[PDB]
DNA sequence: GCCGCGTCAGA
DNA sequence: TCTGACGCGGC
């Protein structure tokens, strides 16, 4: 409620930027968990971390 | 996807622009599966844009 | 090295 | 004397004759958009510039090429109006002519195809109406100029605050254009050092190994050699005399065995004479006075070859010992005197780290792109697309053009990039500068600062869309096969438009038309903006840039620029202003030769006039351009001061030239001071056009051409005779000589009424002629808001007198008489659109029927059957415009609730109420009604209703154009028709068609007459067509926003009386808040009972200096004193020649007048309908600096019977017992601003709540509460109120559970509060447990 | 002077040529001859003498090649950095001087 | 629409009626309705908390009454009676039988509280002016007549005040606050002060002194021509001979101004102080200085360039001349330099007081007495020629 | 902050120290609960609606 | 131990 | 920007 995605008139949604900054840590922890169980190459699960 | 490219071939041919009717035109779609599509796609804009 | 941060230096590199 | 002008001329004091008529002043705006969009048949800046440069498009070696061939702007589909009511653009397609050559591989170049595209469509751009102003998204927009630093180098100071021991730190700096930065610098020590943009610095003989010069070289470009032989004998030195200017010697320098000089003295002149004299070349110095040298060059043991010494070495005697043994009987050494030739290039070759060119590129490279290891071929190629590229770096034409000036080359044009004597020479220049031998540069200088208008800004946008659709092409272009694509697939129209619709729409140079005036409009169109892109920011800079230099004289108005934070960087361009070819601004100056003043008029730049000596404009010359004088007064070099009436060499070429449209119209300007001159400007380009504008009794004779020049009133382009006037539209029926051979015609002009500003005021048009007058080119024929017969009327005369009144006018308030108000003087009309939106939710689409619930036909009284407004209701607060329902779900009523629909069996109903209503206390008339729908959507009666009145609205209007211009045209075809015979019955009896096939004898009749049947047929195809494309204009759907089905849009009509509140000013920043409206009987009054309308402060005159206001209020009572007397022999109906005597005294009554009145109008009906005219007060007009002096004014007041102290003797209208000390009264020009107090009162109780804050917020004209920041809380504490503060920032605002608990007692009659915790803090606390940190509250 | 005076003396900050002050009392004298800097050392008649401090050779000194200064006395001319009117004559000079 | 406010309390809230806008709270608990009426009601705050001076002085129009209303004329209609109170004073004066600058002599009563705050009254043949004993009738009792027996600009007016309220206490004070406005107003209205442009006398030596000082400018000029003075020393000598120069018309216009009426005594001339409205203005303390109307009516001296240089040539003109374009244009810079700074210092100034208050806000008189024996030796504060503050002040 | 209005000002020199000019619209609108109670409590009124 | 330099906060 | 403070480093 405090980062919040209400939507304007019109479907113009007006967001926080703490979503993105939040989603794109919630991506990257993702793949960095899916890379981590395909057994990746040190370079690439490095890279990612 | 689709309709942004179908859209760039009509814009750059007919020169003015489509009109939903001339997409669903070039398109198949029921004329207004094209609206939905069309009310999608606008993104959501950050609550800090200076006013 | 040049102390950079930038993430994508670092992985061309 | 014109038509127009008899119809009322404004008596002009002012004695100087005028030599250069104000130019066109929205000159700048249309003529560099006019640049922008033309066919240039060459590469001078344009669109077909920004074309050429990027075109031809070749591949990557693929031998296919897209090239450029032309342009062509389409015509734009909506017109001005049009765009201006649907909410778009005005813009005009850009159709562009490509070619894709696919050349023929396998053999040597050579084109085997070649697809010429048909013109591939490549965006819109918006064109610019004919005021320059752009209609952007239905609003009108206005692109201010930039005053940005020049492109070039420059070379600067940097004084006194380094290493606080003053050593001035000069460094360098080339800006280009387009592209990368270039710095150069001296440290402390004296080490040149280079730094590429903004990075880290780095000594700059680097570049310089970087442009392959070795250490040799580099020493061989930057200093003189020194050479010393080894003749037999001890380290001879050849030796050139001059070299030698200040020094202390270390030897007896004798030639010729005579000593000349004594070692350990200073040289004198007559020493360096002895030596030309002697002309000694070669003398034995001792090894000593080589110690402290340096080599030059590089010398090697050619004994066995190897290397001795490296060059750039100081030698030593061990050094001296091997260069003798080895053989070199020449040395090099470098001429280093720390007087002129600092060692500074040599020093810095020492700190210099590398040595050779790749390590320079490798340096370079871990400056620029840190991390990455350093190829070779990249650090090349980095280094070569830094300063080089033509892709990547442009200094311009101009940036080359200031480039070589400052370099003292004699080239204007050169190449866009840098080269290597370029930088070489901006080193040597530094060197130079800190040696002593020439002067850092002032940025302010105005010849350093370019003015970028809105053709340049636009082309640079498209410059940028080109080019990335042009990395788009040549990847496409290198990708597939080619035969089968053609050159409208490759290229996307998208990023274009992306780019210049980005650069029109959200800029910080593209700004809402400041329109409540002609002179706010005309001013904001010259206004010279020093923000924007490239500029400064309101923050940044800087107390310097701000101050007025003495480079602003006659191209920047010292005095009007606005007073908050972007004090002195908005400058108002001045007058006669003007743009170089390269964008410098430059103003008109009178060429003197040798003693007579002649009238060439040379434009000069900033640095031209910095070298003549140029004369003022209030010189006195005697009928030969003489100066009257011996010695004048003129600014030569940046200071003013007497010189020979010989010496001149310019003039200045008007005394008004040094201020700006706005300044330009305060009469009595010269007797303000400076700051309240400068409030004066800002707040008249504010007035709000009033119910009916009249004049100014006391104007500076520039109302004329500003009124004029902005588009607000309709100006006759041919002249001719009035044949039709109406409320709404005026027809002018030719006059012969003016007309075209074909096409007769007669000339339309429709006004325009009733209409939206940007600021919500009435723009509305009244026609100034009557039926049957005579009008000429360029003669005013509709009078367009607060302008009156031609003249800009802002304000309104009022009576004023000053006088301390009761308090009523303590501070700078005012006090307004109760006639003002009942003769609506200052009643203004203000104009809403207010939007309602059908849109489509989830739930259902929304409805616009009048099916409201439980709203009482007293609340639809007024809505139509359809559920709009009908046109003209008088509507108030809250009355419902536009009835709306939304549908509505999910009810979940509390018990109580359930309760009340049970025993009540009040149906809830579902469709919740959404209508738009008219906002809390504004109360005006519906004036117009719009309704766009959604196409698809099936229209409703009403939007039926107004497609009909459209329709028949625009039918009737073309049939009007075709019947009224064919009936010029058929009074044309009757009269060449009495020629081919004065055919009187057959001819005018037949039908007026019945001649498409009569034949008539063959000349100008018969040619006239197929002329006409062309023109029959192609315009029934004209009419057929053009009203079949108008009818589907009408008829058709609207482009809604997306998920919209229908728009309402309604106008509302405001007429705005005056009220205690409103801000009020006069034209010399005497401004005041209205704080009584007075009944008339209380009003001072003079000894004819005539009351004065408005009371003024005296004590604001003394303070504040513009001590303006009083003279223009004593020439207004003189002026108003000839309208009375006039008004009086009007009235007996006395007769014309009367009249005429008193009427030309009035224009004569002064000396060296420049007035110049005919006195040859016509004997009677001209002269009455002046008298006419001049019964409300004869205008005066006072050029800036050429005012009109006391002498002039006290005679103007004699003539009229009036006492030439212009302080006449009051009565109070309360007691009627009379003032001692006579006061002012007079007439000022009083604007009424529209700071409005019925915009300003605001006031809540409860309202909405801010989202993630629950605070107060609001917009919905229940706004905010007021911001209670810190520094009222600070006073808070200083009291000792706590209770009062915690109440402030607990229950008023946040606390939201504390805060209906507070509303409840409130309405209980129990005054407590219930404090809490404020729901900011708990948000506070919120987001400091988001980061990692625990915060908590403890107990 | 004007809001920038205030502001440094409110911000004590130091005045970029410090007038140099007299730490402790007792006779002074010159010592090492300028490194740099020459050293002085103020020689407590009575007390624990042997505080010397090193001071760059532009600061022309009040006070005499050998001398019986007193504590917090100028010796170099120029502004007084609060500090060290604070340090050496108490707090009442400090509140004075501001 | 617009909110009134009393005039008193403008200087208060640096208010003007140009425009400026204020915004009003409505405090709801019955604490927050007492402490706005116990601690911020406006009659509370009359002294300021910066120094103990009134806050609450009268400022243009009030004081340009009063003033006014209190001044003499040297012979006015009906001079020289024997009034029997002021309310004589009040009948003469509104009847029209005597002038408002009346030199008369007239009965008062003065009460001066001399016992344990006990008024004693004083009744006496003053010798006074109309004006004066009409202002009598507003002043409360504990104060002497001889507070209102001057001329009575500004500064007289706010020591009238102060002193009222150091005798007298607060409620009388704060009625005595309103019926000086309320009055002051009245006469300034009676008085129809006004301002013509033949206010504004130049003098009638302005064009000599001026000549004069241009003859030795250029002689100066050519001596340097020659070499005999430096350039230096010859910009410096042409900046101090104009500005002896400009100190000279000021003087002039001064001298011209100031007495300016001559008037006639019930026998022959005699001069007296001056009526000029522009002066009168100037002299209250009403609005304006020496340095305004300097600038209106004498020569507005020499004007500084943007390096802070004080350029040659003055303007010597005035404003009630004209000012031609050189001269205006120089004006400019020194104009759009000030407005520039007043932006910038308001921002400079508001960022020192924020931090002012965050160093400090936690101070709170919390103890009573430490009953501790350190202090500071508070003494009058001299530099050089004489004292700045004295002790009273300090202490 | 609630309860609380904005408006310009202008002189009214009739007034005691203690009193200032308010705008009966404002007033009206600042005070609203408190009216809404004292109607409610003279009996004006059956419901605060 | 003493001076130059990069980095950040703040208007 | 710019000013100041200050780690942080070079001499
Ligand atoms: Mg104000």
């Amino acid at each position: 409620d405090l980062r919040p995605l209400v939507p304007l008139d019109g479907g113009r949604f007006a967001t926080s930027d703490l979503n993105d900054l939040y989603r794109r840590v919630i991506n990257r922890n993702n793949r960095l968990k899916r890379l981590l169980d395909l057994a990746a190459p040190d370079i690439i699960v490095r890279n990612e971390k | 996807n689709k309709l942004n490219r179908i859209s760039r071939q009509m814009l750059q041919e007919m020169g003015r622009e489509p009109t939903p009717e001339e997409l669903a035109e070039r398109m198949l779609m029921p004329e207004d599966k094209i609206r939905k599509v069309l009310k999608i796609a606008k993104e959501p804009i950050s609550m800090e844009t200076p006013i | 090295i040049g102390r950079t941060t930038d993430p994508v230096r670092m992985y061309m590199r | 004397y014109s038509y127009t002008e008899k119809k009322r001329i404004r008596k002009d004091f002012g004695k100087r004759p005028q030599v250069l008529d104000v130019p066109y002043l929205l000159s700048i705006q249309l003529d560099s958009f006019q640049k922008f969009i033309e066919q240039d048949p060459e590469g001078q800046y344009g669109l077909e510039a920004a074309f050429r440069s990027v075109f031809p498009i070749q591949s990557y070696s693929g031998n296919s090429e897209l090239q450029y061939v032309s342009y062509r702007l389409g015509e734009p589909v909506f017109d001005v109006q049009e765009c201006q009511i649907r909410g778009v653009t005005y813009s005009a397609p850009l159709r562009v002519k490509l070619r894709l050559v696919i050349y023929e591989r396998e053999a040597p170049e050579g084109t085997v195809k070649d697809i010429k595209e048909q013109e591939v469509y490549m965006g819109e751009i918006p064109l610019m109406t004919d005021n320059g102003t752009f209609v952007i998204n239905g609003t009108e927009r206005v692109i201010v100029s930039q005053l940005h630093r020049s492109p070039g180098v420059f070379f600067d100071s940097d004084k006194g605050k380094t290493h606080s021991s003053g050593k001035v730190l000069y460094n360098a700096r080339i800006i280009p254009y387009r592209g990368s930065w270039l710095d150069f610098e001296f440290d402390p020590k004296d080490n040149l050092f280079v730094r590429i943009d903004r990075r880290r610095k780095l000594p700059a003989t680097i570049i310089l190994r970087a442009l392959n010069y070795t250490t040799e070289q580099i020493l061989d470009l930057f200093f003189e050699k020194v050479i010393f032989e080894i003749r037999d004998n001890k380290l001879q030195m050849e030796l050139v005399p001059e070299r030698l200017r200040g020094e202390t010697a270390s030897f007896d320098i004798e030639a010729n065995g005579k000593v000349y000089v004594e070692k350990g003295r200073r040289i004198t002149a007559r020493h360096i004479r002895q030596l030309e004299k002697d002309d000694v070349k070669l003398i034995e110095v001792p090894v000593e006075y080589i110690a402290g040298k340096v080599v030059a060059k590089d010398y090697i043991d050619e004994s066995t070859g190897e290397l001795i010494c490296a060059a750039n070495m100081e030698l030593s005697l061990d050094l001296l010992a091997k260069l003798s043994q080895s053989g070199h009987k020449r040395i090099e050494t470098l001429f280093t005197n720390d007087l002129d030739h600092g060692p500074y290039i040599s020093e810095t070759l020492r700190v210099d780290p590398t040595n050779d060119r790749l390590s320079a590129l490798v340096e370079i490279y871990r400056m620029m792109r840190p991390g990455e290891p350093p190829t070779r071929e990249a650090a090349e190629s980095l280094f070569e697309n830094l300063f080089f590229s033509e892709d990547r770096y442009d200094l311009s034409a101009v940036g080359r053009m200031k480039f070589n000036r400052s370099l003292l080359r004699e080239e204007i044009e050169g190449s866009g990039i840098l080269s290597k004597d370029d930088i070489i020479d901006v080193m040597k220049k530094l060197i130079d500068i800190r040696n002593g031998k020439g002067e850092v540069d002032d940025i302010d200088h105005l010849g350093n600062r370019r003015i970028r208008s809105v053709g340049e800004m636009a082309e640079n946008q498209f410059r940028v869309g080109l080019v990335r659709v042009e990395r788009a092409v040549k990847e496409r272009l290198s990708l597939g096969d080619l035969d089968t694509l053609m050159p409208q697939d490759m290229i996307n129209a998208k990023p274009i438009s992306a780019a210049v619709k980005e650069f029109f729409g959200s800029s910080q140079l593209s700004q809402f038309m400041d329109q409540n005036n002609p002179l706010s409009e005309i001013t904001h169109k010259r206004r010279i903006s020093a923000l924007g892109p490239g500029g400064l920011t309101r923050e940044r800079a800087g107390f310097e840039v701000r101050d007025v230099h003495p480079t602003h004289y006659g191209r920047v108005c010292p005095i009007e620029t606005p007073e908050g934070p972007n004090i002195g960087l908005i400058n108002s361009l001045s007058v006669y202003a003007q743009t170089n070819e390269y964008g410098f601004l430059e103003t008109p100056y009178r060429k003197v030769t040798d003693g007579v003043v002649t009238d060439e008029i040379h434009y000069l730049s900033a640095i031209e006039e910095g070298n003549y000596v140029i004369a003022q404009a209030n010189s006195n010359l005697d009928e030969e351009g003489h100066f009257v004088e011996d010695l004048v007064t003129c600014r030569s070099k940046g200071e003013s001061s007497l010189f020979s009436r010989d010496q001149v060499d310019y003039m200045d070429v008007s005394t008004q030239q040094v201020v700006s449209v706005g300044a330009s119209l305060i009469p009595f300007l010269e007797h303000d001071d400076a700051n309240r001159a400068l409030m004066g400007a800002n707040m008249q380009r504010q007035a709000v056009p009033t119910l009916r504008a009249d004049k100014p009794l006391v104007g500076t004779g520039m109302e004329r051409a500003v009124a004029v020049d902005s588009g607000v009133t309709a100006v006759a382009k041919r002249g001719g005779v009035v044949q039709y006037v109406d409320a709404s539209r005026i027809v002018i029926k030719v006059n012969e000589d003016e007309m075209y051979p074909g096409e007769a015609g007669i000339d339309i002009y429709n006004l325009t009424k009733y209409t939206r500003s940007n600021q919500n005021t009435c723009i509305n048009q009244m026609p100034c002629v009557s039926l049957g007058e005579p009008v000429e080119r360029g003669d005013v024929l509709a009078d367009g808001p607060s302008t009156d017969l031609g003249e800009l009327a802002l304000g309104q005369n009022m009576r004023v007198a000053f006088m301390p009144w009761n308090g009523y006018n303590f501070e700078d308030s005012i006090l307004v008489s109760e006639r003002v108000v009942q003769e609506d003087r200052f009643t203004t009309i203000h104009i809403q659109e207010l939007a309602c939106v059908s849109r489509d939710t989830k739930l259902g689409p929304e409805e616009i029927t009048a099916d409201i619930p439980n709203v009482g036909e007293a609340a639809l009284s007024k809505l139509d059957e359809s559920g709009i407004v009908y046109i003209g209701a008088e509507v108030t607060g809250g009355d419902i415009l536009v009835g709306k329902v939304t549908p509505k779900g999910e009810t979940q009523l509390t018990p109580e609730e359930k309760l009340l629909r049970a025993i009540f069996g009040e149906k809830a109903s579902d469709v919740k109420d959404s209508s738009l209503r008219v906002p809390n206390g504004v109360s005006g008339t519906v004036i117009d009604v719009q309704v766009f729908t959604r196409d698809g959507v099936e229209k409703d009666k009403r939007a039926l209703e107004i497609e009909e009145m459209q329709l028949k609205q625009a039918k009737k209007d073309l049939s009007e154009e075709l019947q009224i211009l064919e009936a010029g045209l058929f009074s044309r075809i009757r009269a060449v028709l009495v020629a081919g015979g004065v055919e009187a019955e057959k001819l005018d009896k037949l039908p007026r068609d019945r001649w498409l096939e009569l034949g008539l004898t063959d000349e100008e009749k018969q040619n006239q007459l197929e002329q006409l049947a062309e023109q029959y047929d192609e315009l029934k195809h004209e009419f057929e067509k053009k009203l079949e494309a108008k009818r589907r204009k009408i008829t058709q759907g609207d482009d809604l926003a997306p998920g919209v089905l229908k728009i309402v849009k309604v106008y509302l009509a405001v007429k705005r009386r005056i009220q205690p509140g409103d801000k009020m000013a006069g034209r010399h920043g005497n401004k005041g808040v209205i704080s009584k409206i007075n009944p008339i009987e209380d009003m001072p009054y003079d000894e004819n009972g005539t009351p004065v309308d408005i009371v003024l402060n005296p004590l604001g005159v003394p303070s504040r200096m513009n001590i303006g206001q009083i003279l223009e209020t004593h020439l207004g009572m003189a002026a108003k004193g000839i309208g009375d007397k006039i008004n009086a022999m009007l009235k007996q109906q006395q007769e014309v020649a009367k009249l005429r005597e008193f009427i030309q005294r009035a224009y004569d009554l002064g000396a060296d007048v420049r007035q110049k009145v005919d006195l040859s109008t016509f004997s009677d009906e001209e002269v009455m309908r002046l008298a006419e005219n001049l019964r409300k007060g004869m205008p005066i007009a006072t050029p800036v600096f050429d005012g009109a002096k006391e002498a002039e004014i006290k005679e103007l007041l004699k003539l009229g019977d009036l006492p030439t102290s212009g302080q006449i003797r009051l009565y109070d209208g309360r007691t009627g017992e009379q003032f001692e000390r006579p006061v002012t009264v007079g007439y000022m020009y009083m604007l009424k601003l529209n700071h409005l107090v019925d915009d300003k009162m605001h006031a809540r109780s409860t309202g909405s709540y801010s989202l993630v804050t629950q605070q107060p917020l609001g917009g919905k004209a229940q706004f905010g509460g007021q911001r209670f920041g810190e520094m009222e809380v600070w006073a808070l504490e200083a009291y000792g109120a706590a209770y009062t503060l915690q109440e402030m920032l607990t229950v008023k605002s946040d606390d939201v559970n504390g805060r209906t608990k507070m509303y409840k007692n409130i309405v209980d009659g129990n005054h407590q509060m219930e404090p809490g915790m404020p729901e900011s803090f708990n948000v506070l606390l919120k987001e400091i447990r988001s980061l990692g940190i625990n915060i908590e509250l403890e107990d | 002077g004007g809001l920038p005076r205030v502001a440094d003396l409110f911000e004590a900050r130091r005045p970029k040529e410090p007038a140099i002050l007299a730490e402790i009392s007792g006779i002074v004298s010159f010592g090492k001859e300028t490194k740099g800097k020459r050293r002085l050392v103020i020689t407590p008649v009575d007390g624990s003498d042997p505080y010397e401090e090193m001071i760059p050779k532009w600061r022309q000194l009040n006070v005499f090649e050998g001398e019986r200064v007193e504590r917090g006395d100028v010796i170099s001319d120029g502004p007084e950095a609060p500090h060290d009117i604070l340090r050496l004559r108490g707090v009442h000079a400090v509140t004075r001087y501001i | 629409k617009a909110i009134q406010l009393h005039p008193l309390v403008c200087a208060a809230y640096n208010a003007d009626f140009d425009g400026d806008q204020m915004a009003v709270h409505v405090p709801l608990t019955l604490e927050a309705q007492l402490e706005a009426r116990a601690l911020m009601m406006s009659t509370n705050n009359i002294l300021s908390p910066a120094n103990g001076e009134p806050i609450i002085v009268p400022s243009q129009d009030v004081v340009l009454g009063l003033y006014y209303m209190t001044r003499d004329c040297v012979n006015a209609k009906g001079e020289g009676m024997v009034l029997t109170g002021p309310k004589e004073a009040e009948r003469l004066y509104r009847s029209g039988l005597a002038s408002l600058h009346a030199r008369v002599k007239v009965r008062i009563t003065e009460y001066e509280k001399d016992a344990n705050g006990e008024l004693v009254a004083k009744t006496s043949l003053k010798d006074t002016t109309v004006g004066r004993a009409i202002l009598w009738m507003i002043v409360p009792k504990g104060l002497p007549y001889s507070i209102v027996n001057q001329a009575l600009g500004k500064k007289a007016i706010s020591k009238m005040l102060n002193t009222c309220y150091r005798i007298l206490g607060l409620k009388p004070t704060v009625i005595f606050a309103d019926q000086i406005m309320y009055t002051g107003f009245a006469y300034a209205a009676r008085s129809g002060a006004s301002v013509g442009i033949d206010d504004m006398v130049i003098p009638e030596k302005k064009h000599e002194i001026i000549s004069e000082a241009e003859a030795e400018v250029a002689e100066i000029q050519e001596q340097f021509q020659s070499g005999l003075v430096t350039a230096g020393e010859r910009y410096n000598k042409v900046i101090d001979i104009w500005a002896a120069a400009n100190d000279r018309v000021s003087k002039a216009m001064m001298d011209n101004l100031q007495t300016e009426t001559v008037i006639n005594r019930d026998g022959q001339e005699e001069k007296q102080v001056s009526f000029n409205s522009i002066y009168m203005m100037a002299d209250s303390g009403a609005r304006g200085s020496a340095a305004q109307i300097r600038q209106l009516a004498g020569m507005r001296g020499l004007m500084a360039k943007p390096d802070g240089s004080i350029i040659e040539t003055p303007i010597t003109a005035n404003f009630r001349e004209g000012l031609n374009v050189l001269q205006y244009f120089i004006s400019t810079h020194g104009a759009r330099k000030g407005l520039a700074d007043t932006a910038l210092k308001t921002a400079n100034s508001g960022y020192l007081t924020r931090r002012l208050v965050d160093v400090a806000q936690d101070l709170v008189v919390t103890e009573d007495d430490c009953g501790t024996h350190e202090g500071i030796m508070m003494t009058p504060v001299i530099e050089g020629g004489d004292v700045k503050e004295p002790l009273r002040d300090r202490v | 902050v609630d309860y609380s209005g904005r408006s310009v000002i202008t002189v009214g020199p009739y007034l005691r120290l203690h009193q200032c000019g308010l705008p009966k619209k404002m007033a009206l609108e600042l005070f609203k609960p408190f009216i809404y109670g004292k109607l409610e409590l003279r009996g004006l009124a059956t419901t605060i609606k």
